[PDB]
């Protein structure tokens, strides 16, 4: 009865429709309402420098053209309507291969509100590229960007704006943090111009603030480094007759350094500069090859002098631990506050 | 100790329902297949039905359409629901379970067999 | 005959239009699902999520598909489904699923002669459920899926188990080779978010881990090294090189286990149950190789002092590392 | 209203199928890359991975109209209805176009006829690195495209004066290699079906010594020298000579088979192979040379003093002779 | 009009066709002949409890409604021709993830007769659920199955049936066995019926029997452990003066064994109970470590009563090795015959 | 004049039935093909498997296709494909393969005026080939493609390689950094299924491994292990400890190195080439420290023994060692 009322409604809307013109040619500048919900901030990737995020992205303007009086003010149309209508044509400037679902349907959204404005939402999963500045590894801190605007259309057509408030436009879901690893301090929304060869273009963009989290690092590699080296100088503590006591240590600490160096470089990609975890394990390694060069001092310098080679094998067990106490000192002080 | 222990049965008179049951006891046979054997007196030991994890129903081909077999994973035990019995189908009934390899249908191939159950159907 | 099923099925689809839901304009559509699970499996630690394929059934009534004179529920071709309304529904929490095609679209439909319509699918998803790994492994696991309808709020579409608890079926039958599904549980409410309210069912399980592998895995090999230090209390001290030696070449293979244990599982910025017995037997052989250092120091100086050291030695260590392990299962367990 | 019925009489008896003046003369075809970022490296799959901005230009009689508009802004959906060329990437292992949240496609088409298309691709394009000279290697990856099936008698590329552009060339994803330059050639390739008009564009790179020089060959710089300290140790503490002699050349063990770790399996020695072989051999043989001094002190003790004091002379020397042979012939000679 | 003729004929057929309906809806059963062709038996993953298999998968039914009187009698068409008539919906029950190969084009083949029987083959690709009891591995063996049937339609509208007999309606290419460690014995064949929610639906279900060979760990696992135990026992027969000498030999292969019994995980999958090279591990662990406490026992009687002590370490000479040679008989004879 | 084509163009369409092939119920329909092989890599050990891209052409002849007063060979729009008869040609080996397309689908349409059709295609393929590592890695494989019909036998079409064994260009640019391809070979036949009997082309190479990677990474530090537990003759009996933890280092080092380098191939049950090197690399270790236990044994008893058996070890053993290489390098290279 009721039902072919909206047939005709909609059918009288798509009578005479062309989507290939966007709304208010060649008189305006369409206006695109854009915000966006959270649901999950995915993991972040150090080896690609990419990061995942899934979004309930809302893109809302208007057209002339869906107008219409009837008994309901909204209408919540089929996901297949939004392929026979004018959308705009978003894009992420920094964004790698991304996923629109498809499960069970086509997560879409359109909504025709009395006077024509449109309410169009999709549910996608962005994997945008993030630049990293690993020198301050592993107490590095980020600002991963996340840049969209148009493609086909220059600013004298289209232009976006967030829906509310630059602050509120984005929302982070409440339980919606899948970082492991990272502190998800803030976000910051900001609006510009881009310019390339084809014309002037609108971009919005979003950072987010991340700060690494030490608790993994310290207890899977920086602990291992420090008491191998702690070992290392119980070679001090062995009478010097014992030649293949002492000999043992020195070969076992600086085979298991070499190691812990491998293993570490194989959670980061091969960057040229070195990162802060590069130095702790290079002194450490420092310290441990030079714990055995005492060793064969102690045999050189007992022919010369038995005494002065005992007074150098016991300044040996006061000397080494100075130094190192000193160093971590300096390095934990050096990263942190900065 | 894996026990695969078997209740009712007992005597009916020419049809009749006759529910015979087998609870196991000691593993978790969800991953397995629980079939059932009838031994005819003298004749020789016979495949009845099975069932497997995926609740694929085999059943032998005669008393196809005759005997209901279903498994209740959460007691792990697997029932037999008999019906229209004729005369010749008294026997011993045995409960098994296995792997099922070089065919289910094959005696040899259940490691774990029950201690049987006797169904008599008179005239 | 055949001819009359085609020209009724035929008139239905005459005029439909997909663009709109039953009862447009009217009273919300309530819609049915019912769940077969047919499997679980990979459910990673690292990435944090489940594997999970079922049959996914949805029950609706349209009016505009009743028919009248055939005495039959006609079960269509799998692709008359692209000529009818279906609910958009979507799992919130799912990262990739897919609906297998193999020969043909895994697909049902199933008109009733009222206008009901029966809707199944097979799909395989991959959704995510955070995991609390602070008493790995012996701890629990409430891994949920969430379903929601996308475009229709609850002025338009209602979600409601079918069967009440009996809805979902088939967990019985799974087998995880590490987990044991302990319970599973069925929700219904609804959720508000910037474009309306919107109705959500929920299934949930709570995983409990077994520990039968990592005693085989973690424990043992680590409890074992730990007794060979204890072997060097009642060996001599003339072996001046060997006892050091080879205490050192114990601690050295502890941390091997550990550089492969931190393989198995994520990285998370906390102490997991499993890195405080680690490192509280890494510290029992830490202490054997220091304390035979002050022996081997003073193994001249005093032998008949050093002598006695060993004797405490043989009763000490193996009583305190009793005491951590009574500590620590009754604060575990 | 009216740019409707411009694009309806565009499109009316219009054939997609055909190229513009098929059998008249063949069609020219500027080409310009824009190019985001070249993405990591692969040298064990011997690929490297580029995000460009790709546009082509092209004339067309059958486009021409007459109205107070001058240039049709379109988007992605006239793509499909008009004649498109058929440019492919000849060297691509896998590459595909980004279609999040639309294809990201343009046109736009002036009253002239002439047409615009623009697209974004990310590609896998191949590079064969000649590996002898790493970790001080350089290469030129290329980049190939031409037609498919349109020989150099229907459809002739051509770039223009803006050839090729790039963004900030120290935020891309290089993180081993350096960004040098492009050079933009063009070349005619004859195959069995005909001869194809091919454009190039090759990108200079160059590895960066920073982080392996530090890496692998201070550690094995070490190594020979502390191994000369047996030669200052006289040959009656054998426990003090044989711990060390035992040392290094066990440590240098370690660092050899991990050089290859950050190469594929390349059959042919490079320059960092060569440096741990020869830091090898120098450790090996002082070891081997006590065992022949200490295996003469009981046949000619005399004799054998003779051969320590050589030990700290040829040695050192031959290391320092050798060092400058091979960062000369690689650094400055290759 | 060499073709002409046959033109008319496909669109005479087509001509009034739905394709929605099975054959003979509401008046009859429409059975299914199905048999397969292995053209090749793939890998099978063991740490996913799965397998791989590449088929010809050939169906045919008898459908009334394609009856034709032309020159030939079959008509050989193309794969297009499949979509515009109805096919049985036939899924895999325990399948995770098939291909349906389509290069260069859809591996598809459509024949028909002139008595309206149809002919409808594919190839497939299809990775199919095995689980898998390791309480005997590495001498385990498996029945890896293979289920399929109708998705939609109920066992009183759609029932499937073998082209031949049972045994010979699957065949297995000679050289398709890509099979590496296990070894394919034969298959079964057998048909069943399943009961779901939605109603009763006959199953075809094809076993396909695997031993797995033990060569790989004979000299992976195995050798290695037996040499470490025999290396132990070389221990009692240095003088007891060796303290140092016979300590290292001690300590060191237990850290051996440790070595091992960590190694073996890896190509072992995770599995809550303890398969039977564990038990060789764990016993090959216990002589191991049973030779270190026996020297301390004879080191500790030393110097006290060394006539006892000389006593004991005569006997270690026989019990280890023979004790050794008994289990492997027991252990090496229990597992070959199951 | 360009109005003449599209009129030529659409009459050849007009009236054409793709669901038949040329001369459906006649003569079978001959099919020339040829391979211009772009690129090989990726030649897995481990999936049995390699990964090839070529440019797949097509030849054959259709009557309906066609026209006169056009002299050239029209070259059109590659979407003409999906209105046109094309064979049905598949790999039968392959096991994951895909057509490029960017920056379209890369795929040729040429037509001739005697109605000859050029059919192309760039395609990369991952086809199967098993490999037999029974002398690896000293081995020579032979990977193939098989090229089939699917849906019409003998009667129906017809493979053929056109212009002979030149049908296969672009094998000299190949460059692999394990394997060199040493020949190729083209095959032409008939293939028999219970359906009928089909044409087959296969083409068929054959690589042969550089051993110059395995020498430096697999053997080279095999003999160093080996020479080492050599220098523990020269150190005399005294000192027990240093020799003792001399061999069993190496021991351990050789089953340190054995098990490390196996999780790099499939689970294969034989002994490769390189197996029976560390096999029997780990015999003369294994001798080298149980040597020592008869020279310790008698040493005590008898001085004069110990130190000759010492002696003459540091020449029997290097010089049997270095038969063994005579013996394994001339079996197998
Ligand atoms: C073997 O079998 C396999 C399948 O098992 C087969 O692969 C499939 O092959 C078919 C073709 O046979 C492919 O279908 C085409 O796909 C084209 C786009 O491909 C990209 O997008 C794919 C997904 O598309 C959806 O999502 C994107 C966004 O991601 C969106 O832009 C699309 O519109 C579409 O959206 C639907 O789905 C989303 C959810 O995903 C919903 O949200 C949405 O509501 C909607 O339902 C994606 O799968 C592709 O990736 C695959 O392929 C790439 C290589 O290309 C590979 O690298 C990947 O790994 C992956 O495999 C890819 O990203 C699409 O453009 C085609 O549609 C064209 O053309 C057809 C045919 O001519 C025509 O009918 C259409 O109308 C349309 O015409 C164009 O379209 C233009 C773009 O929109 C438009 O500008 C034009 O105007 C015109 O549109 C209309 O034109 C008419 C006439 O002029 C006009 O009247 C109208 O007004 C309008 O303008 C076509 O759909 C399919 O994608 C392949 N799938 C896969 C997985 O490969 C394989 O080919 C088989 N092999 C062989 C040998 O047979
Ligand atoms: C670092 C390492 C160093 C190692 C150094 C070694 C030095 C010595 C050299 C050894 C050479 C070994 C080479 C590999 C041999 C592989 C043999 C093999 O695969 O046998 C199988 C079958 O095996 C068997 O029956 C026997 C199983 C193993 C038995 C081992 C016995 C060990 C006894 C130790 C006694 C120690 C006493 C010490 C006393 C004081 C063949 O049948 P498929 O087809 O494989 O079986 C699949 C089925 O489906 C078929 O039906
Ligand atoms: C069509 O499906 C409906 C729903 O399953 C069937 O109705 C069932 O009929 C059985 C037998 O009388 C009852 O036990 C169930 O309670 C009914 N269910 C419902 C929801 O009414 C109906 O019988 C089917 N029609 C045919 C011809 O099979
Ligand atoms: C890329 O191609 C352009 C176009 O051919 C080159 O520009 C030309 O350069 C030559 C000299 O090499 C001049 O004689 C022409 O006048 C230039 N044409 C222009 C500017 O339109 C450009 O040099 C190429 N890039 C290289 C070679 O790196």
């Amino acid at each position: 009865d009721n039902t072919t009322v909206f047939t005709r409604i909609l059918d009288r809307l798509l009578d005479g429709y062309d989507n290939r013109l966007r709304p208010g040619l060649g008189e305006r500048v369409t206006e695109v309402k854009t915000d966006i919900f959270v649901t999950s901030f995915g993991p972040v990737s150090d080896h690609d420098m990419e990061y995942t995020i899934d979004v309930f992205f809302r893109q809302s303007w208007k057209d002339e053209r869906l107008k219409f009086k009837g008994p309901m003010t909204v209408l919540r149309l089929n996901n297949l309507m939004a392929s026979k209508i004018w959308t705009p044509d978003t894009f992420f400037h920094n964004g790698k291969k991304s996923v629109a679902h498809n499960m069970t349907m086509p997560n879409k959204l359109l909504r025709i509100t009395e006077d024509g404005t449109l309410l169009y939402t999709m549910r996608l999963t962005v994997r945008a590229e993030c630049p990293m500045h690993l020198e301050d590894f592993p107490m590095d801190a980020h600002a991963c960007p996340l840049k969209f605007g148009s493609y086909a259309y220059t600013r004298a057509e289209v232009v976006y704006e967030w829906t509310r408030e630059p602050a509120r436009s984005v929302v982070v879901a409440e339980d919606g943090s899948r970082l492991n690893q990272y502190d998800l301090l803030g976000q910051t929304v900001d609006s510009g111009i881009v310019q390339s060869s084809t014309g002037e273009y609108v971009v919005m963009t979003t950072h987010f603030h991340l700060k690494r989290k030490i608790g993994y690092f310290v207890i899977q590699t920086y602990l291992p480094c420090i008491m191998t080296v702690i070992l290392s100088q119980v070679s001090f503590w062995l009478n010097r007759e014992s030649v293949p006591a002492r000999t043992v240590f020195g070969v076992t600490t600086v085979l298991t350094m070499t190691t812990l160096s491998i293993s570490a470089r194989n959670s980061l990609p091969k960057v040229a500069y070195a990162t802060a975890m590069d130095w702790f394990i290079a002194v450490c390694y420092a310290f441990v090859f030079s714990a055995l060069i005492e060793f064969a001092t102690v045999n050189y310098f007992t022919k010369s002098q038995p005494a002065r080679a005992a007074k150098i094998d016991r300044l040996s067990r006061i000397a080494f631990p100075l130094l190192f106490g000193i160093f971590n000192l300096v390095y934990w002080a050096t990263y942190l506050n900065r | 100790q894996v026990q695969l222990q078997e209740s009712g049965g007992g005597l009916v008179q020419a049809g009749g329902s006759l529910r015979v049951s087998c609870a196991a006891s000691g593993r978790t046979f969800t991953t397995y297949i629980m079939a059932w054997f009838r031994q005819a007196p003298g004749k020789e030991r016979e495949f009845l039905a099975a069932m497997d994890q995926g609740r694929i129903q085999y059943y032998g081909d005669s008393v196809r359409g005759r005997f209901t077999i279903s498994r209740d994973y959460a007691k792990n035990s697997v029932d037999l629901q008999l019906d229209g019995l004729r005369p010749e189908d008294t026997a011993v009934y045995y409960c098994a379970a296995g792997a099922g390899f070089w065919g289910l249908r094959t005696a040899s191939s259940y490691h774990y067999w029950g201690q049987g159950t006797q169904v008599t159907v008179s005239s | 005959n055949m001819s009359f099923v085609k020209e009724t099925v035929d008139k239905l689809l005459k005029g439909y239009d997909i663009r709109l839901r039953p009862d447009f304009g009217g009273p919300p559509v309530c819609v049915g699902m019912n769940i077969d699970i047919a499997s679980i499996d990979m459910v990673s630690e690292v990435n944090m999520d489940y594997t999970l394929t079922m049959y996914f059934q949805q029950y609706w009534r349209d009016k505009r598909l009743a028919y009248s004179g055939i005495p039959l529920n006609l079960t269509l071709d799998n692709r008359v489904a692209d000529q009818l309304w279906v609910p958009d529904t979507y799992f919130l929490n799912d990262k990739k699923s897919f609906v297998h095609g193999v020969t043909v679209k895994n697909r049902m439909i199933r008109l009733h002669p009222d206008g009901t319509v029966l809707y199944g699918l097979r799909i395989t998803t991959t959704a995510a459920c955070m995991m609390d790994l602070r008493r790995y492994p012996l701890d629990e696991q409430n891994c949920t899926l969430e379903i929601e309808s996308y475009g229709y709020t609850t002025d338009d579409i209602e979600f409601y188990w079918r069967g009440g608890d009996k809805a979902v079926t088939g967990v019985e039958r799974i087998e995880l080779p590490q987990f044991s599904i302990v319970e599973h549980r069925l929700v219904s409410r609804n959720v508000v978010f910037a474009t309306g309210a919107y109705p959500r069912l929920s299934l949930s399980f709570r995983l409990k881990r077994n520990i039968g592998y990592f005693i085989l895995q973690t424990y043992m090999p680590s409890i074992l090294i730990t007794i060979l230090s204890w072997v060097s209390f009642w060996i001599n001290y003339d072996a001046s090189a060997a006892r050091v030696a080879l205490g050192i070449t114990t601690v050295l293979t502890m941390t091997t286990i550990n550089t492969h244990l931190r393989e198995t599982l994520p990285k998370i910025p906390y102490v997991k149950a499993i890195d405080m017995y680690l490192m509280g037997c890494f510290v029992f052989v830490f202490l054997a190789l220091l304390e035979y250092a002050f022996v081997n120091y003073i193994f001249f100086s005093q032998p008949a002092r050093a002598a006695a050291i060993d004797r405490w030695s043989r009763i000490v260590f193996p009583f305190t590392f009793s005491l951590f392990n009574l500590v620590y299962w009754l604060y575990y367990v | 209203g009216d740019v409707t019925v411009i694009l309806n009489n565009l499109l009316e008896g219009y054939d997609n199928k055909l190229r513009p003046d098929i059998g008249v003369k063949p069609t020219l075809i500027h080409t310009d890359m824009y190019v985001n970022s070249i993405g990591p490296v692969n040298a064990i799959n011997m690929e490297y991975t580029i995000d460009i901005f790709f546009a082509q230009t092209w004339y067309d009689r059958r486009l021409k109209f007459n109205s107070t508009i001058k240039v049709l802004r379109l988007n992605s959906n006239m793509v499909g209805k008009i004649w498109i060329p058929d440019t492919f990437f000849r060297n691509s292992k896998k590459a595909d176009a980004h279609w999040i949240t639309t294809p990201n496609r343009m046109l736009r088409i002036w009253n002239d006829g002439r047409v615009l298309y623009t697209l974004r691709l990310t590609i896998d394009a191949e590079c064969q690195l000649q590996l002898h000279n790493f970790p001080m290697d350089e290469h030129s990856c290329p980049l190939e495209f031409s037609s498919y099936g349109y020989p150099r008698e229907e459809i002739v590329y051509q770039w223009k004066r803006s050839s090729v552009e790039v963004g900030d060339t120290r935020s891309w994803r290089l993180y081993q290699f350096s960004f040098v330059g492009l050079r933009n050639t063009t070349e005619v390739v004859k195959t069995t079906s005909g001869d194809y008009v091919v454009m190039s564009v090759y990108f200079d790179l160059s590895r960066r010594m920073g982080y392996f020089t530090i890496q692998t060959y201070i550690p094995c710089t070490l190594i020979v020298v502390l191994s000369w300290v047996s030669f200052w140790i006289n040959k009656d503490a054998v426990p003090a000579r044989t711990s060390l002699g035992i040392t290094t050349v066990l440590t240098m063990t370690t660092l050899s088979t991990i050089a290859r770790k950050s190469l594929p399996k390349v059959s042919y020695v490079t320059a960092m192979d060569l440096f741990v072989s020869v830091c090898f051999i120098f450790v090996f043989s002082a070891l081997v040379e006590y065992g022949t001094l200490h295996y003469f002190v009981s046949s000619q003790p005399a004799r054998a003093a003779k051969m320590d004091s050589y030990a700290r002379i040829f040695f050192p020397t031959a290391f320092c002779l050798f060092n400058l042979v091979y960062w000369v012939s690689y650094l400055y000679l290759g």
